[PDB]
């Protein structure tokens, strides 16, 4: 275990005698993963690091059929829960009860507007976020029901309504418009088959320019790099085949620079805070990285791993991230959610699976029965459930109007 | 006549005189529902009021009242927050007073996506940005880093043009948190959107602050970043004094970032036909390898690539 060596010690901050709020925080992390660590060495028991599939089993099956009113905060995004719960059950490989699938189909059913996409809950208007999600979960469902859920018509006139004249997308009607638009646009056209000629005409340079000093991306031009956003703009620039209008370099260079030498896990953005969830936004980044470069031909390309400490990510999840109840979290002491379940979940998978081309190379930390199923790095579920749903779409016609 | 959410007197509105006439809507979750929230009895109450109201698009002050009590229960909801601006338009609403009501909701919630873009909706409607810099500033004296609170600034900057004392106070930030990435990034906001950074003095002035800063905390990611940000536009190798300055700091100031950047001025020299080819590029290589095996391993694959691509473009 990379964590539990003893020249890892070494790699605790270094304040140079000068605190300020930032290094104080972190140092406060540290020192909880620390303790994380070596519970091990002053327990005296040899570390078994185990993913609590059952544990997560219950708490996604049960989560998936009701929950307590904590949840009210989520109750605009209730799409999002059945994509989180429904994928974070194919990850750990557990099956949708035809019945489960059927009554999840029927409402996002209710979700669904009548001007297209999809709202967060029966009969709100429709949104880029909660649309995401609710074609995502009826892919990974991926039955005939599911996919003619989605009125492709509706959805394509939705997105047309959202699009601006300088390439970007709002996330609603009278809403805020930043690069998660973008993507939540890119995926479910690119899903259902609904792509125009002109319906993402400047999207890609839109989203180039959301890329700033620090080869990362932000929001919208202008603002600080973040994890969540630069995973948005670069699978959407993957999806219209413009990678290359980023610098990929720079890129390369500042997500590489997120994972911490420490606890192991991503930060968001330089200079905050360690956190689960980006174990999918942060490190999903590296394959994209992978295939784009590899598109240009790039051949100093690894054959057998991405470009980040797939290890150590894996040992700051399982170590740190599990909650012994079921269901994984931010980091240690944080309350745990349906939304650090799945991306905690998914950035294990990414971890553990290497791929490029012919080559195909796991690392599963722990036991053997950590190993998940494979995710899609830019849709975020399963790869079969990705070509199924293509596939299936391109025997419709793009919707003409 | 704003009973609070919260006062001990609340009483929920399907026990309200002044509603009796309205049949509240429930929820349609189907008949075999999912994720499906046990909501409160408060909850309850007042969304399916706000369904009733919605459902049959009653523009009242009734319902203006209610969609504050729904947005409380659950900011992120917007749609009722559409339906909030469709009934300030409607019933004509005091914008000011409106804005009194967004400067409290954001301090009591100010990681929400919801009420930034209606203070922003406010502000355009009303063409005043007056208040804003100021009310953002108070945010980030609780969050520093909030960045929704950073977004904003960055639109009533641009939008109304307030340039002129930004720099200021991101110097006034940089004190109390030289760390706070989020400032350097309004540092470079601020200058590459009034004289840019081709404006040699500007440069200068950036890049000798900049080192001081490297000087003063050598493991401050931020400040290396946008060191590595203001020159690595034009190259890093067009700065023949920078590499000298740099491995001076070998002993004293030498975090694995120092590292880190002089194979990065490395990398640019042999792209640019730098003189002693062979001889940089084994100074590259070895730093590489010090990095991936030791300095900076989290990073070894990284490195690595680095390693081998530097091979295969300047053997
Ligand atoms: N401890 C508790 O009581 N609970 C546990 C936590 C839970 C909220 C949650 O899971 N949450 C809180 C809300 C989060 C939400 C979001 N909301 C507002 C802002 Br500003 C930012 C982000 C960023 C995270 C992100 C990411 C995606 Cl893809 C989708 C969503 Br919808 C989001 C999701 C996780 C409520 C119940
Ligand atoms: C498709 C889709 C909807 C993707 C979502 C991407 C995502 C998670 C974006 C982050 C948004 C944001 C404002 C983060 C900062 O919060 P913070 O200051 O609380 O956390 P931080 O300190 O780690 O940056
Ligand atoms: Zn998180």
């Amino acid at each position: 275990l990379y964590s539990l060596r003893p020249e890892h010690a070494r790699e605790r901050l270094q304040d140079d005698s000068v605190e300020t709020v930032t290094s104080i925080e972190q140092a406060k992390v540290e020192e909880k993963i620390q303790e994380v660590f070596s519970s091990y060495k002053f327990n005296h028991l040899v570390p078994r690091l185990v993913l609590q599939r059952e544990k997560h089993f219950h708490y996604l099956k049960r989560g998936l059929r009701q929950l307590t009113d904590a949840y009210e905060c989520l109750d605009a995004s209730r799409p999002w829960l059945c994509y989180w719960i429904l994928h974070s059950l194919e990850l750990l490989d557990e099956p949708i009860p035809q019945i489960v699938a059927t009554d999840v189909c029927q409402f996002l059913e209710l979700c669904q507007s009548p001007d297209g996409g999809f709202g967060g809950g029966p009969g709100q208007y429709p949104h880029l976020a909660p649309t995401y999600a609710a074609v995502n979960a009826l892919c990974i469902i991926g039955t005939e029901e599911a996919y003619n859920v989605i009125n492709r018509e509706k959805l394509l006139q939705y997105l047309y309504s959202l699009k601006q004249p300088d390439g970007s997308f709002l996330m609603h009607v009278g809403g805020e418009v930043d690069v998660r638009s973008a993507y939540c646009a890119a995926s479910v056209a690119s899903l259902t088959n609904i792509i125009t000629p002109d319906l993402f005409e400047g999207t890609a340079e839109w989203i180039a320019r959301c890329q700033n000093w620090e080869g990362g991306i932000g929001g919208v031009p202008g603002m600080e790099a973040h994890g969540g956003y630069t995973f948005c703009g670069l699978a959407a620039l993957v999806i219209l085949k413009k990678e290359r209008s980023l610098n990929l370099k720079s890129l390369l260079q500042w997500v590489t620079s997120r994972q911490m030498r420490f606890e192991g896990g991503f930060q968001g953005r330089c200079n905050k805070l360690v956190d689960g969830c980006y174990s999918f936004w942060q490190a999903g980044l590296l394959p994209l990285l992978h295939r784009a470069l590899h598109a240009q031909g790039d051949p100093a390309l690894s054959m057998s791993h991405w470009m980040f400490h797939q290890q150590a990510l894996q040992e700051y999840i399982l170590m740190c991230c599990q909650c012994p109840a079921g269901g994984l979290l931010d980091k240690p002491g944080k309350s745990r959610d349906f939304y650090h379940t799945c991306y905690c979940l998914s950035g294990l998978s990414i971890a553990q699976h290497f791929g490029s081309g012919a080559m195909l190379h796991d690392v599963v930390m722990g036991v053997p029965e950590n190993v998940l199923q494979p995710t899609h790095p830019v849709y975020n579920i399963g790869p079969d459930k990705v070509i199924q749903a293509t596939t299936h779409f391109l025997q419709k016609p793009v919707p003409g109007f | 006549g704003f009973l609070s959410l919260d006062s001990p007197t609340y009483v929920l509105y399907r026990d309200r005189a002044e509603w009796a006439d309205i049949d509240p809507v429930p929820q349609n979750d189907g008949p075999s529902p999912v994720v499906q929230i046990i909501y409160s009895e408060k909850f309850r109450d007042v969304y399916d009021y706000f369904r009733a109201v919605l459902q049959r698009d009653e523009r009242s002050e009734r319902a203006f009242k209610l969609t504050r009590d729904a947005i409380e229960l659950n900011a992120a909801n917007y749609t009722v927050w559409h339906f909030r601006r469709v009934l300030l338009r409607s019933l004509q609403k005091d914008l000011q007073e409106e804005m009194n009501y967004i400067t409290a909701i954001i301090e009591e919630q100010p990681k929400n996506y919801q009420v930034w873009h209606h203070r922003r909706v406010l502000v355009e409607w009303l063409k005043d940005p007056s208040q804003e810099l100021e009310f953002i500033a108070d945010i980030l004296n609780q969050d520093a880093k909030n960045y929704h609170a950073w977004q904003h600034r960055q639109w009533v900057i641009q939008e109304f043009r307030l340039w002129d004392n930004e720099l200021q106070y991101v110097d006034q930030l940089l004190k109390e948190d030289v760390r706070n990435n989020s400032v350097w990034n309004q540092r470079h906001f601020v200058i590459s959107n009034t004289t840019g950074y081709s404006d040699r003095a500007v440069l200068e002035r950036e890049v000798q602050y900049t080192l001081e800063m490297i000087k003063l905390v050598p493991h401050n990611e931020s400040a290396w970043n946008y060191l590595k940000g203001i020159l690595q536009d034009r190259g890093l190798s067009r700065y023949p004094n920078l590499l000298n300055q740099l491995l001076d700091l070998q002993p004293s100031h030498s975090s694995p970032y120092l590292i880190a950047f002089l194979v990065d001025i490395y990398e640019d020299m042999l792209e640019n036909q730098c003189d002693n080819k062979e001889d940089i590029l084994n100074k590259a290589l070895e730093l590489c390898e010090i990095l991936a095996k030791e300095k900076d391993t989290i990073r070894k694959e990284y490195w690595r690539y680095i390693g081998r691509s530097l091979q295969s473009k300047h053997s």
